[PDB]
């Protein structure tokens, strides 16, 4: 279907511990690809799939560099911004970035993005147009009278429309073997005593990619407020795990069905305890 | 500045099974600052090399990580993990329960 | 694959 690549970068300060840490990685959809952490010993961005693992020296070189120079980059931003905000040279501050394109089933650009935030608040975003900014405040301001000046998101928009789709199709054609499956949930339901008088029904989505997927009913009505949803959380073998509970009153278990929605589910699933 | 407390989940890899090798997992999401420290703890003691993800956010500029150690699960071993965070007075323990 | 950026804040 359709996919995204993004790129995440997060600088943070530390007066009196040296220079700031800078930390980035790359995503094709919920896959992780690339990484960089400038605290590694001679840093360099290094591969975290098997299907980027076949792009040359050339590649990693330049992405290295890359990454470095965004490092530096992010050292003097965080220098700039206790300025703009009257800021003491004290404290620790954390500067992000992310950038990176959607495209749909056919491999067009569906959107773009280029966005900061300071302090883990909006400061700067490029606006879907990528041709005008959405600055958060009277520092962005700042920030965005300058990349006016300099003609930025022109810049910004010939990568997101060209180089980010183009080499995201790329890599979506080498790594399709993992990119383009959809594991679908692996579910079942649990019955957990709390007293002779009621227990709880847990309902699992396990084993599925991509992330994105749960409800429980009582006599076909959603127990929204009744229901407690963990957030989907990562298994560490490229896929994710979900669950949904609901207390049941003892001999009612039949009065409830858990639903769940997946990509990789040609149709939704209904179940139920099955004692 | 505002500060977010992070939302913590310990969980396996696979259904526990006692005696079969498995991956225990400490999720820590939905923080800010990104200054956080994990432990896992078995028996009440670190666990020894614990790994991690390098650190990621979230499309509301909230932080997670993965903490994760291989783990062979028994009926009587306690695990766990704790969390220390600005936004914590105290670290926050969070047992293991393979039900959940 | 990244890109470069000269701009600063």
């Amino acid at each position: 279907g359709s996919h995204s690549m993004r790129y995440f970068h997060t600088s943070v300060s530390r007066p009196g511990r040296g220079e700031p840490r800078f930390i980035t990685v790359g995503y094709v959809d919920d896959t992780l690809f690339v990484r960089f952490d400038s605290d590694a010993a001679s840093p360099r961005e290094e591969p975290r799939a098997p299907w980027i693992e076949q792009e040359g020296p050339e590649y990693w070189d330049r992405e290295t560099q890359i990454c470095k120079a965004k490092a530096q980059t992010d050292r003097e931003d965080l220098r700039t911004l206790l300025r703009y905000y009257n800021q003491s040279e004290a404290g620790s501050h954390t500067l992000q970035n992310m950038y990176g394109c959607d495209v749909g089933p056919d491999g067009r650009l569906l959107r773009g993005y280029h966005q900061h935030a300071y302090d883990g608040k909006d400061y700067i975003a490029l606006n879907e147009d990528l041709s005008s900014w959405t600055a958060a405040d009277t520092a962005a301001q700042i920030t965005q009278r300058k990349w006016e000046a300099a003609r930025v998101a022109e810049q910004l928009r010939a990568y997101l429309e060209g180089e980010c789709v183009e080499w995201l199709r790329r890599y979506l054609e080498n790594g399709k073997e993992t990119l383009q499956r959809a594991d679908p949930p692996k579910t079942h339901v649990t019955h957990h005593p709390i007293s002779d008088h009621e227990a709880t029904l847990r309902c699992w989505a396990l084993g599925f990619y991509p992330a994105e997927i749960l409800t429980w009913q009582r006599d076909g009505e959603d127990q929204t407020q009744d229901t407690e949803l963990v957030e989907t959380r990562p298994a560490g073998d490229r896929t994710f795990q979900k669950w949904a509970a609901v207390v049941v009153p003892s001999g009612e278990e039949q009065r409830y069905t858990c639903h769940v929605q997946h990509e990789g589910l040609p149709k939704p699933l209904t179940l139920r305890w099955e004692p | 500045m505002i500060q977010r407390t992070p939302k913590i989940q310990v969980y396996s890899r696979h259904p526990a099974e006692n005696g079969k090798s498995n991956f225990l997992n400490c999720y820590v999401s939905g923080f800010h600052p990104s200054d956080i420290e994990v432990d896992l703890l078995k028996n009440g003691e670190r666990i020894e090399k614990v790994e991690h993800s390098d650190l990621s956010f979230s499309k509301d500029w909230s932080f997670y990580l993965l903490y994760y150690t291989e783990f062979t699960p028994t009926e009587k071993d306690e695990y766990a993990c704790r969390v220390n965070h600005v936004t914590l007075s105290q670290p926050k323990i969070v047992k293991w329960d393979r039900d959940m | 694959r990244r890109r470069w950026h000269r701009w600063r804040l």
